[PDB]
Formats: structure tokens, C-alpha cells, sequence
């Protein structure tokens, strides 16, 4: 299912282990293989926050009613308004020098209250985002499985799981193939701190704390239920002092005004109370050992095989062909052979490995490594197996050498993660595993055919040439003579 | 209606420029007088003496102050704003390398020359300067 | 009174709340007005006789619109906002600021400079001075350069 | 008038040497003794600008009338005023929404043009002065006059020339006393073209021209008859559109804010429809030539004098008395003699040379400088001859010292007029004068009494000893023979 | 009430606006008026020719108090705040407020600290010459 | 009743001595016992000031009333209360126009005078150094105390020390006399401090402050009031033609309140204020003071015990014993003796203690040795045994004992040194030295032995004169010190 988006990694996973690194970008997959056990497909699936609670409501249009403008003219005391209580209502005292053509006692300074009833609607509401309460889906997807769909994807391979950094561990129950054990760290990136969710009237953004503060307009702290709404004045005026009235308006709404100013700001999308990250990136160590293979016990199949589609390169050193399988023996898993130009069958390692057809008519999808050059994969056995010819260009340690810049990459990526120091025996773990890693490319190409008992003979070689009486800096063979070693137990 | 010591009625678009008897004739002449509703105005209305010209008020009354209620839901639809603001708001704007860090010991030798001379004058008595060069720009 | 293409007619205070029949009647309801001064006011009195009642209007007419020509003789500063100036003695420093070495005046004020900071910093002063004796004017020349250099 | 005023330098001309170099402060009146004619009194007595060219004229107080406003239907195109050309008539192109109420048929942002007359009050008037059309008036005065009044001043000494930077000569005809004429090269110090004169409702200050310009008012730059009245707008202001009127209003006075944003500057002396600037010396030369002694023709006193006032000291370094004279010889010269305590008359120094009296009960005012110590001031001859001793406080060659330093001041403050390098001849005459302002009281302190014929042996006598073979310091000698053979014969 | 050749009666709310004749019809129409209070005024009601009041040939005085509603602007006097008051008043005077153990201790501590590199060197270069070291760390505190 | 405070500290007065020079602090109690004399506590009870003098009052709300305007007519209007010194007035220009009344409009005088009224004066009071009293008193422990708590109350007495008058004497009854001489020594200055006084609540303010504060103010007497500047409480209204009303600004109580309330509140009482933060460096003559019941015999009978041993943190052990008996007149005895050897324990510290009446519970505040230790008080088998442990080493305490005794010279310095006389100052170096190093002297020569300690202090003094170093010379000045608490 991996074949889709480019960026996929195939992380060997060596065998006998517990740990396999990976991190999983918002758009990412990672297809992990062990020897002993079938192939991976994990992908972040959809990061999510929710559980996110109310911060401010902004006001954005005003209504303003109920205007009264009472006045005493000097000498009578300053005036006074009854409305003045609610907090509801705005109050403002001005003074204004009442005319002759006002015709009081006297001339002075006028004093006016004046008070009207606020009312607002298409309020804009802040919230809060913690770091807590942030979950993200994993989806695991498990090839070899044989699909009667049309699409080779087995529904029932499929597992997901959501994690939080509250509960960091998971465990997907892989009808039949094993509990896959993940556990994982959701490294956000976008500080939860520095940033509030901007509830528009039907959209959603993800604004600066500090600009969503520094915004002037009318707010509330209150709950959302019944809003004060203080500094009221901000976004309502008052008329020019008229001896008799002082009437009160206000600006309207700022629809567009606010729409503007939050435009070129990242746009974030609102599904059922959950809003989809993007930055966020996964550190998981998947424990895979609850895992076992499936449809080993079966036989080997034997009726005719016909394709689909003709085998279309990845791009990513990997060849994929759904191949049908009409027949009888329902349940059987395909043969699969990758052969070199030459007597060679160790061509290239086999992605999808024990493919297996659970049904009469299944759509098995493939995925294969061809070597680097010639090649010849055969699909079935007998007379009327197919057969597709392949031709991989490319020079093979030059792929050596981008797959070890790939692995630095990736461990540089898990540094904290991918280095465990709680124990002697656990660090020993992790190192032989980011050695593993660095070295995978080099270690399978460059020492290919050489022989077991050979490599390690040429590891004990460069060992003695290390002790041996010479430059305190060419003792560099014998380190990487260890390294030589610890890629035998492989 | 009168109510607390002060006195109201609901006036209403036909009582424009008629006075109405109430201790001394009272009459308005308010350009947003209409129908009364929830958007309405209310305030005084000054008894003035004869001995002056009505100046300035939207009602010009005699004797005793009236005060006066009436609605702004002229031709159904709401008053005018009168909006005289403009409000607008900070736009939210869209959001080591060492080239970057290059540009710091870049901007700090052209910042510091004469400091940046004594330390390569010191190293020079080279790789260690430059060293030497790269720990100063981050010292300061 | 209708001249140029345009019916005008001469308002006045009594004039205001009653009708004024013109080919229509016509009724103003302005609250400034008053009888003709040296400052008036003119406008049109577009007819809003069709069945809704008029809004934003102080006036209107019913068939055949007319212009205004009231004025204020109530026996009026709105929006007041007096005009801040810049204050006079901190000019003849202002402009001054930005010339150059016209206001240098080397004759003295430079001289001036030169006995400031010799007092400010006399320590550095003095040790100046004693190196330039220690190898006649060449003392005076290194006090003026170190004066000048802040 | 003289004596009373501070500072009342005396620089002492040489006879035959017509020129007499003067620096006359605001504050500085000269008193210089010529050895063959009467002594002068020279001090500035005012520098006045008046009727100097316009410059601008802004309206602080405006008023507006007869607001016009055009409207039209919204969508209908815009509306124009007939007003709109006239320059007395302001117009604004004001889009107001006429409204479905507002009585036409579609509603919407419509047309509306407002004009109106802005008439002005108040006008500030600007107006800058040059070099030019700013003059000064010396005064002169001369003693030995007889005053027939209380007032010891004779208004045949006092006389006045006004001389302006183009009319750098002018002459004053001292009554039969000759005729004192004398050029002057104004120096203002206080560069006009930098300030311009302001002209309030009612007042004068003196203002620099770039605060005047970028005052931010209306102005013209137009004439005086009528004024243009550009950027009117900065008092103006329109209220409210409405659909059917517009309202506009002018910004109030602004005598009081212009005042209080100028009472930090001075405020100029108005005399005369003109001002009058306070601090601009003039550097004269003062040619006296033509001047001649009054009543050397007389006979000599007998009568009695009667002091009616104890002589007070100026302070200055010279005694001052009121003295009447009573008698018949009344076309009489006053004796005056100034003896020590020693036997020798000649240590005293008369500065009213030749006095003189008219008339019978003539208050005349002597002066004289007392020789340093004690001394006795005789009035007259015959019985009744008033005499009044004297004692000089401080020491006569610290004076003497004074005078060089003045001297030397003087000639800097000179530097620039008092040197004339065309002609070798003047400028010879000017290095005596120099040599003179710089080493007369030097040279008649140090070498008083010594002999015209024994000051002419010493100063050979220098001059050959500066002929020895000796160090670059002793050929200074020849220096102060070139002082002694130039100083000391004249 | 007549006394001291001034007229004088004791107004109330009732004759508020009413013409009394007294040689002259006068009349009051001030709105603070109210009982006979200890808030009482007193000024002279002038005749007009054809204000509060307005007389029409004898002035008359009036004292009416105001029980009724026997009050704004009540602007608090800036008035110093006492926490600040000693520090000032130290402020003033003249070094008896340091004395060398209780504050320059301190100082020559708080500032070593703070400035710890020239510490040690100054420190090093003292020691390059015993209480010398301690005498020059006292003279660095006192130049900064 | 020194048993609950904190800061405790035993000062061992020399025998044949008259001096034990004491500080005293609100929160501090200091017991002492003199060898052949019974126990103290002198305790500071409140260091107050009252009977202080009149300052100033501040008119913290003004009121007007009786308000006259006298208007002229243009071409000076005088009012008859201007003369009046309880009536504020002013003189304004504005004349009445031709509508006013007036023949010609224009700018004429205004006379507008009236009855300045106060009251909620603030009140302002400078007190003096001079007229602090302190009420000192003194508790001695070893009575009977027929009340469940230790304290028979003829036991203690208390006195008062005006700087005036620093020597007052107890009257303990049948004790003796404990007389006192005292240097009163308030913190809080006196010269830049004046008593506010509000409605009913007072302060502590800066006589600066007080008099800067801007306000309407009467130096004059108590009962009445000039009001010099009365203005600052009164504004005048709008002068209009007709008259211009005057009206007071606001009373301040509010403000004034919000201003001073970032400082020391003084809790007032019966005329008289509390005053916290005062040291006294008393010194004490205990010549005068004898034993009590010396002279009868131990107790035969048993004791009860009501409550534990409850310790006090200062190495010291109390515990409320009781006593049933016959015998009335009873000295108690008190063998507090150690788990270790059976040697006597240390020092007790009520010393001497008896019954006086039958079914008395006393108070026997002891300090146990350091180590397991076992309280014994009471003959045969009828004791009531106690078992105690003093967590903490000896020398320990006998340095903090040191240190604590510089701290307390110092303290009393000025005081402690007597420099008038040669035997004065024999005496004060004495005193200083014993102070300065009784806790090191006890603890580490402790059963050296009275001639071995003299004969070590001679040892001591001839190595100080042996050849060596100068400056090691100290040894001598040791033995000084080692021959000096052979006084003690």
C-alpha cells in the first residue's frame, strides 16, 4: 500500500531483535523486513489534538441599543444614569458647555451620561492547545496477505493503534500474524505553547499567542454560556456632544477585516473536534516479537498464474506486479525465485516475503528487490509459470553508498531514541544496531558470495593486521574488523 | 409615561414638527424619528425659555422637559451606522546551518576588525586561527 | 425663490415643522436652521413622498425636490482638534542636527572638546601625555588625535 | 553719557595718524582722546530692521460659509459643483451611500460634492530681512562743552549719523567743534537670511525661517492684496456626510496654540514700526581730521567754581565731578591741574581737554585719571581754587598690563577690517596703529618721563645691542627698538 | 427677613420659579435648591431690566440649603507612597549608611562573583608577587 | 514559664561575683544559675511608649456649609466673613451682564467666602527617647506552685526601667532582692518617627513623611483648630455671574490608608503602643539574693509523675513531678546520675528545689550528659526513675557554646565594658574571658582536678617562657586563660 507515496524507507530489521527504529513524517512509510518474519507497511496515518479548552472570545460585530443620554446642566451635580449598573450596558460621562439656546439657569460645563445596551454577534472564540491530550493513529499494513478484492490489499491485515505521549505504548492485534508491540514518542514540532487555536465562525486556524493577544478588539474571559465583554469601547464610538443627546454608534462588523489579517496564516482543517497536525513526527521503536509468520505450514503452489499488470518499477529499487492465481489448492503460498543472468539465486532480497493465496482467485500484489543489472523472476513452478525479465540499471556500490547516507540520516533523526544507555547490555544493543544500520548496504554488496566462515576468517585477518606493528592510526582496520564481526551474527 | 421623576413618551414618526401640550407644549424634530422598537433612543428634551432660539436640539420644548422615546426602525430596515473607524489588525504573517553560522562570524569579524586582527595575529605565530576565529565569534 | 434651474427657497426659523407647498409640498425638519448670516447652508430636498418614510433626510418634498438656504443666526467647533506645532526653542537644535562640520567651528569649539576630555578621562590623559614626553610638541599633537578619537 | 555705561574703553589716537580703529558692542561706549583735539564720545545706540520684504502669511483662524452640496443618485455618476473652480470656494468629493429611504430608486454608495468659502482671520505675516535694511545709528559726543543746565550735557557734542551696510561713510558735523566722519562695516552676527521675522495678531518674534516654513497651517505665498490660501484644508474639516446635507466646520482658534508653542522664543522691542536687534558689533574707522579744538582763543579763568557734588569715581579707572562756574569772563577756558604727592605736575592725564565755558553758571563736567596713589585735583587758579585730593587704589604697571591685553583683544576682534594689505603705505599706517592698540600703555608706563631725546638714545641704543653676535632670543632687541623707534616718535 | 440693609428669606422648594413681590417682584428658579440646610448659599439676587434668578427692582438674598440631596470630582490627593519614603530620606544623606563589614563585604563578594575571570586574574597576578593578594581584590571591588 | 520560648541561653554567673551581663529581646529568655544561688528567668515583657506629646492633625474630610458670594457690578466686591479666620474666601473677576442684572456686561469682583468645617482629623503625636517604659520581669524556679502548673506565683515579680531611672530592685518574696541596672536600647529610632493616628487605628511613619503629606493641617491646640492652607481639600465650582459654588474635593481616609499600609501597624492600647523590635542590655546584681528552705532535709516520702519528660531542644530536660507526703516542709533530692560509671551527671538547673505544702507538683528542669543518662528523685524505693539519652557529641555543643558567647559579648560591648576604674576593668576582663570560654573550660577540663587544672595552667605558663618561637608565645597567654577559671 506503500507503493503510493514516495520518501519510503525498507529498514532491514536484523534478526534477533526486539527493537526496530523508524520515524514516521506526516507524509511518510516505512516497510520494515526481518528475516523471520513477513514485511511491514507503517505510516503515520493522521496526527489529531481535541480535548482543547476555551481561551477568549473576541467580539467581531457589535450591536448597539437601548441609547440613553442623560444630562444636568451646572449647578444641579454631575449627571447620573441607572443603567450604569449592568455591565452589559457601556456608560461614558462627557461634559458640554449647555447654550443659551438650551436656555437653563446658567452657562457652564454640562455634564452627560450615557449609557446603551451592548449585544454581539459572529463572535470569534480562542482556545487553548496543550501538549497533552494529542493523538496520533498509526497504521500498520502487512504484505503477503491475499486480498479477493480487486486491490490486493487484505482488509483484515490492516491494524491501527493511537498513541499519546500520556499513553506511549501500543500493541496492534494482526489477525493471525502477532500482536505488533509499538512504542513511541510524538516529538509535535509546533510548540503547543506559542500557539491558540482561532475559531472563526466556521473555520479554523492556528494563530501566534502573541498576535491573537495584541489583536484589539472587544473580548471575554468568561464562559462561553453569557460573555462580559470587556473594553467595549473599542469597537463602538461616540457622536459629537450635542447639548441634548449624545448619540452612540458603532463600527460594525470585521468580518473581513479579521479574514484578511489571518489569511496568511497556516489554514487548519476541523474534523469532529479533532484538528490534523502537520508537523509532528514519530520516534517509535517497534517491538516486533510477538509477531510470527503465516501460511509457512502450507505447500508449495503448483496450478497457473496470470497477470495483471506488468511489473512497474517503484523508483525505489523495487518491482510490484499484482499477479492472480487460478486454480485449485485454496490455500498455498507462491513460489518466487529472482535470478541473475548467471546460475546466481541469491539475486536480491525478497520484499514481500512468503506470499501466500488464501482463497480460489486472489489477487496476490508482489514486491520484489531484483539484483542490480540482468534479471529473470519467475512466479510459480511447472511448465506454464510466468516468467518477466528485468533489467535494473544502476551500479550497485553506488546504491551501497546512498543506503549508507540514508542510514546516517535516519539515525541522526532517532539520536536520542536511537541510542538506549540504561544498561551495558541494551547500549551493546543499540550500537550493534546503528552499525547494522550505517553498514547494511556496504556489508551486503561489497561482501557478497565471499562465504560465512570466509567473512569472518577476512574479520579475524584485518583484527591481527590491526595488532600487528604498525601506525597507531592504521589500527582503524581493526575497528572496523569488530564491525566485520558483529555483522556475522547477522 | 411617566416614571421616576421623569417623564416619556412614545413618540413616533407622525409627532415630527406638531407640539404637544403636556406644564407647557412640547414638540421634536428628530431626522431618525420612526417607528419605536428594540433599536430605539431616549434622552431629554431641555425646556427652553422663549427669550432664545432652538439651537442644536433635535427637540425644543417649552417649560418642562419631556423626555421623548422614539425608535430608529425608520422604513423598516435599521438605522444608518454612521461608522467613522478603521480598525485594522496586524496580519498574522506566514509563519545550525552553518552558512548561517558563517554569516555570524562573518558579520562579527566585519563588526569587531580590530579584535579580529589581534586574534589573527596571535594564531598566525593558520588552522588554529581560523579555529580560534569561529570560538571568538561565539564567545561574544 | 427658484433661480438657475434650481428651486430655492428662503427658510427660517418659523418655517421649520410646516409644510411648504411648491408642484408639491414640501416640509423641512432641520434643527440648525435658522434665518439667512454670512454663513448658510444649501442642499436639495430630494421628494421621499413615496409610501416609506424618509431616513438620513432633515427635509423632504413630495412631487418636485428643492434646495435649502437656511442659515445660523442663533445668536458651532465641532470635531475640535487643534493643530500641535513643533515647540520653538529645541528648533534651533533640531536643524542643527543634521548639517555637518558647519558646526564643527574648529577655531574653538573643537578646543573646547579637547579641554572636556582632558578632564573627563584624566587617566588616560595623563598616561598620554607621559609616553609622549618620554619620546616636545609631539605631546600636544598625540592629546589633540586621542581628544579626537572620542 | 559715557561715563555712566560700563566698559568705556579709551584708546588713545595719534595725532597725524588719522585712523582710530573703535569696536562698538551694543554696550560699549568709546571715549578716545586725540592729543590735538577734544575727546570723543562714540557708542552705538541701536540697530533697528524695519520695512523688510513679505515673505508668507498663514491662517491661523478661519472661518467658513455658504456650504453647498451636489448630490446624486447611487450609481447615477457623480455629481459636480459649480463652485468647484473658484479658489475662494473649497470642494470635497465625498462618495456617501444615498439611501432607498433617501428617496431614488437604487441604493448604494452614491455621489456627493460640498463647497463652500474659506475666508481667513488672524493672518500670522512672515517676512524675511537681509543684510540690507537693517542700519545702525552711532552717536558721537565731544567735552569741554558748557552745558546751561543741571544736566551736565551740551547739545552741541551730541550728534548722530545713521550709517547702513551699503552706506558704509557717513559724516557728523559737530558744531563748530568740525566734522567727525567716519565708515563702518555692519557685522549682525545673527545671520538674517537663517531667521524670519513673525508677525502675530499683534506681536513681533523672531523665529528660524525652516521652524516658520514647516509650521504645518494653510498659507499664501501670494500677495498682500489677496491671498491664495493653498493646502486649506489643515482647518477644515467636513463632518458626517449625510445623504440629503453635509455639514463642515472650521478647527477653532489657534493664537493661543501658536502662542504657547512660540512664548518659548523672545519676544522683539517694537519701536517705531521696527525692532531693534540686540547684539551685532560694528568695526568702524573713525577719521577725525577735520575736527577742531573750540575756544583756544580765551582767557584763562579767575572766577570761583563751586562744587555742588563730590566727585565719584566711575569706576572705570577715572573721576568724575559736576562743577558750575560763577563769574563775568564767561568766554573762559577752565584751568585744570593734576598734582601728586610729589613735586611734579605731569603725572596726571587730563581726559576733557581744553574745557571751556560760555555763559555765566555753566555746570560743566570734568574728568580726569588721578596718577596711581595719592594726587589732588585743583579746579581753577586765584583764592578760591577748589582742590581735591584723590587716592588710586591698585598699582599703575598692572594697568598698564590690562591695557596691552585690551589692546591685543581688541586687535583680534579687529582682525579683519583693521588690516589693509593693497597699498604698503596703508598698510605701514595700519601696523602703527596696531603697534600703538597693542604697546601704548606699555610704552607710557614703563617709559614716562624718560625724554624724547634720551627715549630715541635708548631705543638706538637697543637696536645696535640687537646688532651683537648673540642667541635668536637676544636679537629680540631689535624687536623693541622697532618699538621704541616707531612708538616713540609720535 | 431683613437684616443689615440686605433682604434675606428663607427659601424653600415650594417658591421655587414663583414671582414674590418684596419694592420689587422677584423670583428664584435655581434646581440645587431644597430645605433649610446646614448647606446653605448665599449670594444677592440682582434686579433686571426687561442666572439662577433674575430680580426686577429690589436685589434680594436668598439662602436656601439643599437636605434634599445633601458631591463628584472627589480626586484623591497624590500622596506619597510610605515603602519608598526611607530609601529617599537615606538617599539624601552622606555615608552612614555604608559601613565597611556590613556593606562592602558584601559588595567585594557580590562582584567578585560576578565578575569571576577578572577575579582570578587579579588574584594570579597578586599571588605572582600574601595579604597583597587580599589588599588588591579590596582596591578591584572599590574601581568598579 | 522559660521552658515554652525559643533562644534560650544559660549564662553561669561567676561565684563570688556581682555581674552577669544579660541582652534581652521580646522573644528571648535567658535562665541562669549562679553556684549558691537559685535559678533565673528575666524576660522583656513589652518594650512600650506612651505619654507622648501632640504633633499635628490632618483634616482627612473638609465640609462646608453657610457658603456667601458678594458680586460687583465692574468698577472690588468685599465680603463681611473675609475677616473671619473660620471662614475660607476668595476673590474672583466676573461681573454680571445687562441680562444678569448689571448696567454694563463685563469682568467684575467676586467675594466668595465660607464656614470651613472639619472633622475625622488625622492626628499626628512625636514621641521621645525619653518616656519608654519596659516592664522586666523575673521568675525563679524551685517553689512548690500548688497549681497544676509550676508556677507558684509568689516566685516572681516584675519591675520597670525608664532610661531615667535604669535601676530598679525585685522584691522576691524570701529569696532577697534581685536588683537591676539596665541601658534601654530602642531599635526603632525615636527621632525620625511620629504616631499616626486615624478614626481609631495607628501607625508608624516617617516624621519626614508625615510632614510632607499635603493636606490641610493645625498646629494649634488640642481642642481647637486653626487650619493653616485649608485650600487643599476645596474647590471652587464654575464662577459664574450670579454667584460661584465651592465644594470640598473628597475625603482621603481611602487614600491616606492605601498610602501607609506598606508599613507597621501598631496594635493600641489603654494609652499606650507596643514598641517590638527593642534590645536591653541589662546587667544584673544577684549579691542580694539568698537561698530558700536551705535548711531542711531530703524527702523521704514518694513522688507522682503526671507527663513525660518532655524535652525542650536546648539540652534541657522537663518534666512536672508531683509530691505525696507528710512532711511538709521538704527539700527535694535530684540525683540525675548517668548510664555510664555511676558518676553525678552534670549541671541541674533548677537548683535547690523543694515543697513547701503538701501535694505540690514543682518543676525540676534538669540537663542530662551527653549519652544514655537516668533521672533519680527520690529516696528508696519510692524514686521515680527516668531514662534519658542526649542525642548529640560534648564538644559539639561546648563550641557552639564558645560561639555563642562572642556573639553575646559583642552584642553587649559597649555595655560590658566598665574602663573607669583598674578593678572595674579587672572585673570586665574577667567576665569577658569567663563569657568568652566557660562552655570550652567546663567540657574539656572536666574532673581534671581542681589542684591538677592549676598545676596544668602552671605548666602551661612555664612553656610559655621556654625557648621557642616568638609567636608561639600563645601557650602563655593560654595559661592566662587556664588560671583564670580557677576563680570558678
Amino acid at each position: 500500500q506503500c507503493l503510493d507515496v514516495q520518501s519510503r524507507d525498507f529498514v532491514q530489521g536484523v534478526s534477533g531483535g526486539t527493537w526496530v527504529d523508524v520515524v514516521l513524517d506526516h507524509d511518510n512509510c516505512i516497510t520494515i523486513v526481518a528475516d523471520g518474519k513477513p514485511s511491514f507497511d507503517i505510516r503515520l496515518s493522521k496526527m489529531s489534538m481535541s480535548k482543547f479548552a476555551e481561551y477568549k472570545r473576541y467580539c467581531l460585530q457589535a450591536t448597539m441599543s437601548d441609547v440613553t443620554s442623560i444630562v444636568a446642566c451646572p449647578g444641579a451635580g454631575d449627571a447620573h444614569n441607572d443603567k450604569s449598573k449592568n455591565h452589559e450596558y457601556i456608560c461614558k460621562a462627557v461634559n458640554n458647555d449647555r447654550g443659551w439656546g438650551n436656555g437653563c439657569v446658567l452657562f457652564g460645563k454640562g455634564s452627560m451620561e450615557t449609557c446603551g445596551k451592548f449585544e454581539c454577534k459572529k463572535k470569534m472564540a480562542g482556545k487553548l492547545v496543550a501538549r497533552e491530550n494529542v493523538e496520533s493513529v498509526v497504521t500498520v499494513h502487512v504484505h503477503g496477505a491475499s486480498a479477493t478484492d480487486t486491490k490486493g490489499v487484505d482488509t483484515a491485515s490492516t491494524a491501527k493503534a493511537t498513541i499519546t505521549p500520556k499513553a506511549s505504548v501500543a500493541t496492534l492485534n494482526l489477525n493471525d500474524f502477532g500482536s505488533l508491540e509499538v512504542d513511541c514518542s510524538t516529538d509535535v514540532g509546533m510548540d503547543f505553547g506559542e500557539i491558540v487555536v482561532a475559531d472563526m465562525s466556521g473555520k479554523w486556524w492556528i494563530v501566534n499567542k502573541d498576535w491573537f493577544n495584541e489583536l484589539a478588539l472587544p473580548w471575554s474571559t468568561a464562559s462561553t454560556t453569557a460573555e462580559v465583554w470587556q473594553a467595549r469601547d473599542r469597537l463602538v464610538e461616540f457622536g459629537w456632544p450635542h447639548a441634548a443627546k449624545q448619540n452612540i454608534y458603532d463600527i460594525g462588523d470585521q468580518e473581513g477585516a479579521v479574514t484578511a489579517a489571518i489569511a496568511q496564516a497556516p489554514m487548519a482543517k476541523w474534523e469532529s473536534d479533532k484538528v490534523e497536525l502537520i508537523s509532528g513526527i514519530l520516534k517509535c521503536k517497534v517491538k516486533l516479537g510477538n509477531l510470527k509468520l503465516r501460511g509457512v505450514t502450507y505447500s508449495m503452489c503448483a496450478q497457473t498464474f496470470t497477470t495483471e499488470t506488468r511489473p512497474a518499477d517503484t523508483g525505489h529499487g523495487t518491482v510490484a506486479f499484482k499477479v492472480k492465481y487460478v486454480g485449485t489448492d485454496v490455500p498455498c503460498r507462491v513460489p518466487l525465485h529472482i535470478i541473475d543472468s548467471d546460475g546466481g539465486v541469491a539475486a536480491g532480497r525478497v520484499i514481500t516475503a512468503h506470499p501466500f493465496v488464501m482463497k480460489q482467485n486472489d489477487y496476490i500484489i508482489l514486491e520484489v528487490e531484483p539484483p542490480f543489472g540482468d534479471s529473470k523472476i519467475e512466479i510459480g513452478t511447472g511448465t506454464t509459470k510466468l516468467v518477466e525479465a528485468w533489467h535494473r540499471k544502476g551500479s550497485s556500490i553506488g546504491n551501497a553508498f546512498t543506503a549508507t547516507y540514508k542510514g546516517i540520516t535516519k539515525l541522526t533523526v532517532l539520536g536520542e531514541h536511537a541510542w538506549d544507555f540504561n544498561s551495558l547490555g541494551g547500549f551493546g544493543a543499540s550500537l550493534g544496531k546503528a552499525v547494522h544500520t550505517l553498514f547494511g548496504g556496504v556489508f551486503r554488496v561489497m561482501f557478497g558470495g565471499m562465504g560465512w566462515l570466509t567473512k569472518i576468517f577476512v574479520g579475524a585477518v584485518l583484527v591481527w593486521l590491526g595488532l600487528g606493528a604498525h601506525d597507531k592510526t592504521i589500527a582503524t582496520t581493526m575497528i572496523l574488523v569488530g564491525s566485520i564481526l558483529m555483522y556475522m551474527a547477522v | 409615561r411617566t416614571v421616576g421623576d421623569l417623564t416619556w413618551l412614545n413618540v413616533s414618526t407622525t409627532d415630527v414638527g406638531k407640539w404637544i401640550r403636556v406644564k407647557g407644549e412640547c414638540f421634536v424634530t428628530a431626522t431618525d424619528v420612526g417607528t419605536w422598537c428594540s433599536d430605539s433612543v431616549g434622552y431629554e428634551c431641555p425646556q427652553i425659555a422663549p427669550a432664545y432660539d432652538p439651537e442644536d436640539l433635535d427637540c425644543y420644548c417649552r417649560n418642562t422637559s419631556t423626555y421623548v422615546t422614539y425608535g430608529r426602525c425608520k422604513n423598516g430596515r435599521s438605522g444608518r451606522s454612521r461608522s467613522k473607524r478603521a480598525i485594522t489588525i496586524a496580519p498574522h504573517g506566514e509563519a545550525a546551518t552553518p552558512q548561517r553560522y558563517l554569516m555570524r562570524v562573518e558579520k562579527w569579524v566585519l563588526r569587531h576588525p580590530l579584535p579580529a586582527l589581534v586574534l589573527v595575529v596571535l594564531g598566525w605565530m593558520h588552522g588554529q586561527r581560523a579555529m580560534y576565529i569561529v570560538l571568538m565569534l561565539l564567545v561574544a
